[PDB]
């Protein structure tokens, strides 16, 4: 009659977790490991305690040039990343162009802190009117204004003497210098603002050899103006010196930027705003708080992040094929 | 609870043999 | 199943064996109960843990996208940049998803073969001292106290000890 | 063969079994003939179909080349563009060819193991009521009408029904 | 004596299909699936009923500027893709340069239909000779000619008054405007054609601020001419306006292009010609008519195509290792 | 081991079998010694050689870096170029390392299954003319000269030749 | 009593080689194959018998322009690759810029041999002083000098007549022509060197239409000089001709380069120097002598090389799991 | 012909069991 | 030595069966 028995078998449980294989989908297993992070907090937070630089409605150009509507960013502290909207409304209040703009923003994505210094004081213009260069395209508190960091110089007593100003970068750090040129509408306005009919702006450093010349043309009125302002920049190295010579149309430097902290940063394109939180990984859609090796939130992240993948599901089978 | 039958750092057997 | 054990000649799993992936259920007349094999289950947990760490480690050199900006007259290189980044993202998504599929299949077959090897181990231990019921069970041609139960669970079963009582009952059943 | 069945202990295939990947050939004295096992063959067709769809689906995010044009003083970025595109093409060609190689190997082993599992299933069914000829065949220790043939083909074979006629002939052969 | 038997076995057949594995090549199987399309019809066909734009011996520049040898493309209908030969023979009949040409062709690869409109009628030049600007480098029916869509303006009665012409894009669509400048051989020809010695061409929109100046130089004669014509373009947005000012060397716009249909298109480099067929997938070597997931014809395709791979063979094993 | 032979029911390897990956050790009273199975070992060397050549051949379309140079105002495209090249290098390093891991695992299992198939081949040859000791050995129920040793090594062993002397000793052991 | 036995078993040996798998690391095997080359000879050698071009302390610009400190490279023979240091010390002795420099080096990476020819002999300047253009920034043997392949032309008897010189490429090969322009410090030096106050340099070929104009500016002194020299180049095709017109600031061509051998080459950035060896594969860190399919030395190689990977170890298992 | 023993949408068993 | 039991072009069995 039936002898003793011993049977060999395997684990089953209440598990409903499903994994996929090449030959079979939706296979229930006793044990799985989800390895895909699908959740974020929907907020722009500090990165490891350092607060980002949220530019709100101002672009990078409006920030560094000093668009009057960007006074919130007159002297920003050290940041962890920069946030800029897709189409900021406060860009070039006076219409024009920003030469080599994208290369400058690339430079930006490796700087963590600027230190603004006055290299050419607006006071020191004795032979020119340094306080008339204002416009209604750049308004501030109901009265015409202009970019705070550059000086729109005007003739003084129907005279525009030949400016020859030099600045020698005596600091220890690289110095981001910005300047500009005016393109008026006609020779009338040209003489009205600068007296001299054919003008120029020579800029020189150890590697820069530039001579701008104003281009006059009738153009469409943007923000009221048909004239244009075209801005240029360079990185003046320590012990090097920049030289400006001009007889008109000069948008002189006043403040420049000392690059005092470098490191890994980014210009993140996001419509969100500061969310008063902290994270170790930030995306333009929200911060991530996860131990998982993967995520599917956004490809552009900063911090100690999971690796991004486009999948909606990524689950490893650890246990057995689970019996019903 | 606070002890397990197995060395399972990643929890690939989640709960099996922990008391 | 590639090895025919899990959901094969062993048709289902044991909800009652709660502290092991593989193991035994004995039924002598001292009683009956479940006992997990912890050497095999711990070997399998080692393998699965190393597999998880292998996948995750191989994925830490994966491509990281970078924001780049271009102006209205740089549409060719902006398009080039976008397709470069999207191509690397598609490549690494393919890598992750496909590695997960393949290693899931191989993990299930790994558990299958572990069960099969356990069964073969005790079958080779017992030999003709037991009838092979064909469902994962062995009917002993002698009587097995709760301690030769552990003797077959720890791999130290003495065939010549019960050789001729098993041969007793084998000759009996043959007539 | 990884599982030793196809082109292993079963040496060749059957041109005469035309409506199945795996199956049986019986020979009792009512007659002899081929019969395909359709549950296993349909399970295998399911697996292979899902594998084909898996490969093709995983390949639909693959890189798509784009025509781009450059002038005489943009040779650096034209070369960059060409090497980007050719690199992604080489990557996806590697992916396709290697996935095909690996999954071909695994498909052949899958069929091998299906045969082996069928053989093991009916061997475990019949036990000592039949001698195992070693070539994929079983010689019945009793007489099997065309309907216990289907009983071993559908997994409902009663060992205790012919237990002692098989033991009859087993005792006979032993002397 | 021999009892009844039952044997377990597997399928074999007449199959000669071979697959490869890591450990073994050329393995015969009972069942395989070829997944690689290797065949095409060798013809350039319509894409889903829409006929392409075959430029034959004319380049993109000769088409849009109106090279007299390109009259077949004076007013092309909506297309599915564009076809251009590797080295078209009808390009710039009058030798010169096409500024930002490749960026313009990139723009093209997303437009399906132009609509040519006359924005500055060749009639309306009362103070200048608008019908003398012809050349033997651009011949048409044995008599000197010029690009049909731009006007080479000449002095009238030893006078070239200062043109100041503006066009305001009143349409709903973007407008591709083209214009150009002449570089003569010497100051002699300069005065002979335009009277004024130092000339210029100012162009202005809401974002464009251009001032071209003719460059005189002795150059090699290409198609008979040592002078050059340099062409420029822009996309004038709706409600925006373009302004031209010039005192010579002006290659004035006559016809511009209204971008009336956008979508996915391509400039395909192919030496074939129209083959009076239809397809759902086109390559520069022929159309593809296939259900297979892969092909090895050409990397550059358009339509609903298989995925391209460089392999000469791609076969999946579905069945068993087939017995001899 | 996926197949339970190497470091499974066969617990260790033979330092004394020096001219073969797999093989036999016989011990009749003419003597005892090692003999390599060269058909199986050569089949395995074929497989492993084709695998090595397969890996190396699939890797000859891999990305080749190119030196490119950029000036101070081309930092965007220089960064793009660097990330393109490093991305392709990371991709192909992943491919190589992962293919090596996977094929190493499959090679070890391939050797395991070769051993298992050899064992099964001679077990199916001998059937009940020998007792299966459970460690890779068979104890002959008759006497096997050094030439039926080669008869079991070359696959030409006649079961009905010693059928009833084996049945002699089987009936003897059963009493 | 114990019958005869036969046992089935497998190979073991003295092997200590270890391989890794997904589920287990450091697995000892009886047989492995290392497939990763980790060794190099630390030398820059010939490539298949052809010696490279080691530029030592001279850059590509100093080589082709003829920086006096680069006389070792006045007439280099056919090379297999070029070697340049990361920051060569002999570059532009007279400070300035090299227009389209990186595109020219890209052209270089496909040329194996130049053949320098004198296209405008320094003798043939009868109306200008062709032997006064020297500087202390470009010294040679304790006396002021200049780039050997271009002529800095000076006024003769307070006269600078309008140069109009043409060279027609009569050779069968493409010809790399180089020339340059001077930017002085002030109008004083401008008249002192060239007499004429407003100068220009027109350059013309079948595709080139250039007119340079000197930019005057006060700049920082580099290697003693605040003036700059800006260099330009072009590839003059066979039967085409180049035309120069200038009234000052012209850095005239003297020697040009006949592109007589093309093929696969590279500009390798390396600090090593010639090591008097031969190899079939070269890296900027040393030559490779290997039969293995992979290496981890450097990504930038030339020759018949293994495929580069970033791994520190790559070993295939060929044999069994080896028993202790 | 117009019937098959198997559900085979992709034809991985091409012709097997179709009559 | 100068002969082997096996065809082993790549030496995947390094030394096994060579005398
Ligand atoms: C797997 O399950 C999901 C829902 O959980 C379902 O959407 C999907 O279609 C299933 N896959 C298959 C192959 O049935
Ligand atoms: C163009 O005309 C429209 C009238 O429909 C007007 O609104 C717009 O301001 C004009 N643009 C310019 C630049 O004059
Ligand atoms: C999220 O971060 C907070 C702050 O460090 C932490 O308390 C919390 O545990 C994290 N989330 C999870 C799920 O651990
Ligand atoms: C496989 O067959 C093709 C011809 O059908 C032949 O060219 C190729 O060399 C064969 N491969 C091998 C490894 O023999
Ligand atoms: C250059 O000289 C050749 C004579 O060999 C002539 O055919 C060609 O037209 C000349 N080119 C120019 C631009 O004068
Ligand atoms: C090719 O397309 C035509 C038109 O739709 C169709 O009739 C034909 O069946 C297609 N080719 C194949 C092989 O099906
Ligand atoms: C494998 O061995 C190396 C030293 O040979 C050691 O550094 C490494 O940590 C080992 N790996 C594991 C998983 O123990
Ligand atoms: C700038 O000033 C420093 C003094 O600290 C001097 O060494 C350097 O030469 C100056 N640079 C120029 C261009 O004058
Ligand atoms: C290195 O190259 C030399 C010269 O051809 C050769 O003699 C030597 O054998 C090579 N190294 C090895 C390890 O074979």
């Amino acid at each position: 009659d039936p002898g003793d028995q011993i049977c060999i078998g395997y684990h089953a449980n209440n598990s409903t977790e499903q994994v996929d294989t090449i030959m079979e989908k939706n296979v229930t297993v006793t044990h799985a490991q989800d390895i895909l992070e699908k959740k974020h907090n929907g907020k722009l937070c500090d990165l490891d305690g350092v607060k980002p630089l949220i530019l709100r409605d101002c672009s990078v150009a409006g920030w560094l040039l000093g668009n009057p509507m960007c006074d919130e960013f007159i002297n920003v502290p050290e940041w962890s990343y920069i946030v800029e909207k897709a189409n900021p409304v406060n860009d070039l209040c006076y219409p024009g162009d920003f030469n080599d703009y994208e290369e400058l923003k690339h430079l930006l994505s490796r700087i963590n802190h600027f230190e603004k210094i006055q290299i050419i004081p607006k006071s020191s213009w004795s032979s020119h009117e340094a306080s008339l260069g204002v416009s209604s395209a750049c308004p501030y508190q109901g009265k015409s204004s202009f970019f705070r960091n550059v000086v729109w110089l005007i003739k003084k007593n129907s005279t525009y003497p030949t400016i020859k100003r030099s600045y020698n970068n005596t600091n220890q750090e690289d110095l981001l210098v910005l300047w500009g040129i005016h393109h008026p509408n006609d020779a009338a306005e040209q003489t009205k603002l600068y007296q001299n009919p054919t003008t120029y702006i020579s800029v020189g450093t150890s590697t820069l050899n530039q001579r701008l010349v104003p281009r006059i043309a009738t153009r469409s009125k943007v923000n009221g103006q048909s004239g244009r302002m075209e801005f240029f920049w360079t990185i003046l190295k320590p012990n090097d010196a920049i030289n400006f010579e001009s007889n008109g149309n000069f948008i002189a430097p006043e403040y420049a930027y000392k690059i005092v902290k470098k490191g890994d940063s980014t210009i993140m394109k996001s419509e969100l705003e500061y969310g008063n939180c902290n994270t170790k990984c930030q995306t333009p859609m929200g911060a991530i708080n996860s131990s998982m090796p993967f995520h599917n939130i956004h490809p552009l992240t900063i911090g100690e992040c999971p690796k991004y993948v486009k999948s909606n599901r990524l689950v490893l089978a650890t246990g057995l094929r689970n019996s019903p | 609870x606070p002890v397990s039958l197995y060395e399972d750092p990643l929890g690939v057997a989640g709960g099996m043999g922990v008391y | 199943g590639l090895f025919g054990a899990i959901a094969g000649f062993i048709e289902g799993g044991w909800q009652g064996m709660v502290d092991g992936w593989y193991g035994y259920h004995h039924s002598n007349e001292q009683g009956s109960g479940y006992a997990a094999d912890k050497e095999s289950t711990q070997k399998a947990i080692d393998g699965v843990t190393n597999k998880v760490n292998s996948i995750i480690d191989k994925m830490n050199t994966q491509f990281e996208a970078v924001g780049r900006e271009f102006n209205n007259l740089e549409r060719r290189i902006e398009n080039l940049n976008k397709k470069m980044e999207d191509g690397f993202l598609d490549v690494w998504t393919y890598n992750a998803e496909l590695l997960v599929l393949m290693e899931n299949e191989r993990t299930l077959d790994f558990h299958d073969s572990n069960v099969k090897n356990l069964y073969d181990k005790v079958r080779l231990q017992l030999r003709d001292n037991a009838k092979e019921l064909g469902n994962g069970c062995f009917e002993f041609y002698h009587k097995c106290d709760n301690e030769c139960m552990e003797s077959v669970r720890n791999g130290t079963y003495d065939y010549p000890q019960y050789s001729e009582e098993a041969r007793l009952k084998r000759e009996e059943i043959s007539s």
